């Protein structure tokens, strides 16, 4: 178990393409040098790093062109990767049916509070554990419902994930048994959902999902597509946002250094926490919040810019919302531009879908029955296509 | 967190006698907030 | 070994567990290096 | 900026024959504050595609927190007025 | 006209042609000194 | 950024660069309502069959009280719908 | 570089060089036997 997350991307491609196989067995030798790296391959055909920061990427790629590889590799720039977020609880509770139209499936969806996510990946709640030890935690520590905390199925993607699926229905309208063959039926789904994600195929956070009454389970299921499909549905339907990761900024430096990391860290889309001395020394501490999209460059502007000398340690603090809509499909911006307040999530959402080879904004008949997507539109839950 | 058993190396006492030049009290308080400030960040890992 | 080192290179430090190139150009150590040593008490009892 | 400059070690790449093919598009990648060369000097092998026969330049020194007294009449240990001073409460240790 | 204008490597054959014209000049001379060359030498009108 | 004349000694400018400062800067659902309610109602009873674990009563009794609560929830739900 | 030697705590037991061993990758379990490996440990180091 690691500290941080690699949350830097580099998106990696062979200079001479007839050395591509070449390339993949040195990738494969740094995925044993370095342990928090994470390589990958999309359906778009590039191949993804991903690291901690400025320095773990160049000593990666340094080792990828001269100790392994032995050969010259295009390096993209480097980009962040996001995560997924829902804002409010779901205006409409949907429903997916089978291709053999037999089995009906109705859900709603809603956010967390804070502190869930944060314990969920320290290990606080197990889903191995027992669920009497999982109910009396969840009512000690922040008052849930005594059936809520009873019938929380599993967290996703993983073990430790920090998505929550967990069923309100009751028993005198669903057969149990056949609930939980279903159970570990939509467990294995909604892992895999929360592991692709709609909004940008990024994995998703914050978010519990809760089955209402009135579906029906009918014997036998080898169908997969249809409860993934309405997943993505109603984690698009949930008024969705994405969060980008953030750097805590450690300056360490005189009081001259302290002036022009304020002026930085303004410049940058980030803000100071605190500004102290530091005992019995003439530095000075200043610690802060940057994002990681915005930290590419940040630590070598701040050590040259200065009039004495401040040395910056950017690690791993967070996840936080990106400003702007990123459903907004009004907001359109200019190339050679950086993006504006508004803009930026919209944009963010816009390459990384383009990036990752996938079509344009997202379709919403993609994602449901045309009957319920006819019926949706007539509701006026939806926007203009 | 892991509870591997932990010890504590202060290092760079030079610096105290050379580059800061401060009187040796002022050493000892130095070291001093330099044991309570791991000790407190020992303290708020867990607290108790 | 270390005291025939003339010019800049007399005022290097040693550096022994800093073994990549990366380490010895950067000047920081990047991979966890490991060592076995036989080290002695105050009692004169030597421990691995 | 105050460097040397140099003729082109590699002048063997035009950015007209590599047509935008697949991975040059720039309405694909994200663009922010610009990567001024410094940033480029600094980490060779990640801000250029191709860094051939670069050299890797010292991270980092600890800081020197030395001071010269300009005072001659002080002693050689004091307590400068540069110095941000240590409190009693500055140690309290909070739970002993 | 316009197109001589907008273009950036008709401006950049005309500074060398131009460099090259006044170079044939001082090798006639006998030297090629920047300063012993202002541009009152070669921009005056043929009547001075 | 490096704009220009990778080297000069070719073309005869001895070229500076400049940042062209002429340049112009950039300028309801009642479902959901009553999904709660059923949820206060499951809650209730749930206190209600905990209270009587606690205290150490039958198991079928805790069901026929829990039978009983649902009964009166859903003729209170019945009756306070307005 | 071509290769990689592994590095780790015996927990138990003696290794050798030259000894038939099973390598259990990360989420090796008792029914899932597709995630493990069948080597011989050719050679043993004391890492310096």
């Amino acid at each position: 178990s690691h500290f941080t997350e690699s949350v830097l991307k580099v998106a990696v491609e062979p200079i001479n393409p007839s050395e591509l196989p070449k390339m993949l067995d040195g990738i494969r030798k740094i995925n044993k040098s370095y342990p928090l790296i994470t390589t990958k391959v999309e359906e778009s055909g590039e191949h993804i790093i991903l690291g901690t920061g400025e320095l773990y990427m160049d000593c990666v790629l340094h080792d990828l062109r001269k100790l392994y590889a032995d050969m010259e590799v295009r390096v993209s720039d480097p980009v962040v990767r996001f995560c997924e977020t829902v804002q409010d609880m779901s205006a409409t509770k949907c429903y997916a049916i089978t291709p053999n139209k037999k089995n009906t499936i109705t859900m709603a969806a809603e956010p967390l509070d804070d502190g869930i996510a944060q314990d969920i990946e320290s290990g606080a709640v197990k889903i191995k554990d027992p669920p009497r030890k999982v109910a009396k935690f969840f009512e000690e520590k922040y008052g849930w419902d005594k059936l809520a905390a009873r019938s929380i199925w599993a967290f996703g993607p993983d073990e430790m994930g920090p998505n929550i699926l967990q069923d309100d229905t009751l028993p005198t309208e669903v057969d149990k048994k056949r609930l939980a063959t279903v159970k570990e039926s939509i467990r294995q789904g909604f892992a895999w959902a929360t592991r692709e994600g709609p909004l940008c195929e990024e994995p998703i956070r914050n978010t519990k999902f809760r089955l209402i009454d009135v579906s029906l389970f009918p014997w036998w299921w080898p169908n997969y597509s249809d409860r993934s499909t309405c997943l993505l549905f109603l984690f698009l339907d949930g008024l969705p946002r994405l969060m980008e990761p953030m750097y805590s900024v450690s300056m360490t430096g005189p009081q001259s250094s302290v002036s022009m990391v304020y002026n930085i860290l303004s410049r940058r889309r980030g803000h100071v926490l605190s500004d102290g001395p530091i005992a019995g020394t003439p530095l000075y501490r200043v610690n802060g919040l940057i994002p990681v999209i915005d930290s590419f460059g940040f630590e070598t502007d701040l050590r040259i810019n200065t009039p004495g000398q401040a040395m910056v340690s950017l690690v791993f603090d967070r996840w936080s919302i990106v400003p702007g809509d990123p459903l907004d499909r009004e907001q359109v911006t200019r190339p050679l531009q950086m993006a504006t307040a508004q803009a930026t999530a919209r944009d963010f959402v816009l390459k990384t879908r383009r990036r990752k080879g996938l079509s344009e904004d997202v379709t919403v008949a993609k994602f449901l029955e045309p009957e319920f997507y006819q019926s949706l539109l007539e509701s006026g839950t939806l926007g203009e296509p | 967190l892991e509870d591997i058993p932990l010890t504590l190396i202060i290092n760079k006492m030079d610096r105290l006698i050379l580059e800061l030049k401060i009187p040796p009290t002022d050493a000892y308080f130095k070291l001093k907030h330099v044991i309570e400030e791991v000790n407190t960040v020992i303290e708020n890992t867990i607290p108790g | 070994r270390l005291d025939k080192r003339t010019g800049k290179k007399r005022d290097e430090q040693l550096r022994y567990t800093d073994v990549h190139v990366i380490e010895r150009d950067r000047g920081l150590s990047i991979k966890a290096a490991p060592m076995s040593l036989v080290l002695s008490s105050t009692k004169g009892k030597s421990h691995l | 900026p105050g460097g040397p400059r140099f003729e082109p070690l590699y002048k063997d790449i035009d950015p007209n024959d590599e047509d935008f093919g697949e991975f040059n598009a720039m309405d694909r990648i994200i663009f922010r504050n610009p990567i001024r060369t410094e940033t480029r000097v600094a980490y060779p092998y990640l801000y250029n595609s191709r860094p051939r026969s670069v050299h890797l330049s010292w991270h980092s020194y600890p800081q020197i927190v030395y001071t010269k007294t300009e005072d001659p009449e002080l002693p050689a240990f004091y307590f400068d007025t540069s110095i941000n001073p240590i409190s009693s409460r500055a140690v309290a240790p909070k739970n002993l | 006209r316009e197109a001589a204008v907008s273009t950036v490597n008709l401006l950049d054959t005309i500074v060398k042609c131009e460099t090259k014209i006044q170079t044939r000049v001082k090798i006639g001379l006998n030297s090629k000194m920047p300063s012993r060359f202002p541009p009152a030498v070669f921009y005056t009108p043929k009547e001075l | 950024d490096n704009v220009g004349l990778p080297t000069p000694r070719g073309s005869g400018t001895s070229g500076y660069v400049q940042r062209n400062l002429a340049h112009l800067r950039p300028r309801p659902d009642p479902g959901l309502l009553e999904h709660d309610r059923k949820r206060e109602v499951e809650v209730k009873v749930f206190e209600l069959r905990d209270k009587l674990e606690e205290e150490g009563v039958d198991e079928e009794e805790i069901e026929s009280r829990c039978s009983e609560l649902r009964q009166k929830l859903l003729a209170e739900m019945e009756r306070n719908k307005d | 570089a071509k290769s990689f030697y592994a590095f780790g705590r015996v927990m138990s037991g003696i290794a050798r060089p030259g000894a038939d061993v099973r390598v259990l990758g990360e989420g090796y379990t008792l029914d899932d036997e597709e995630d493990m490996v069948v080597s011989r440990i050719s050679d043993v180091f004391i890492a310096e």
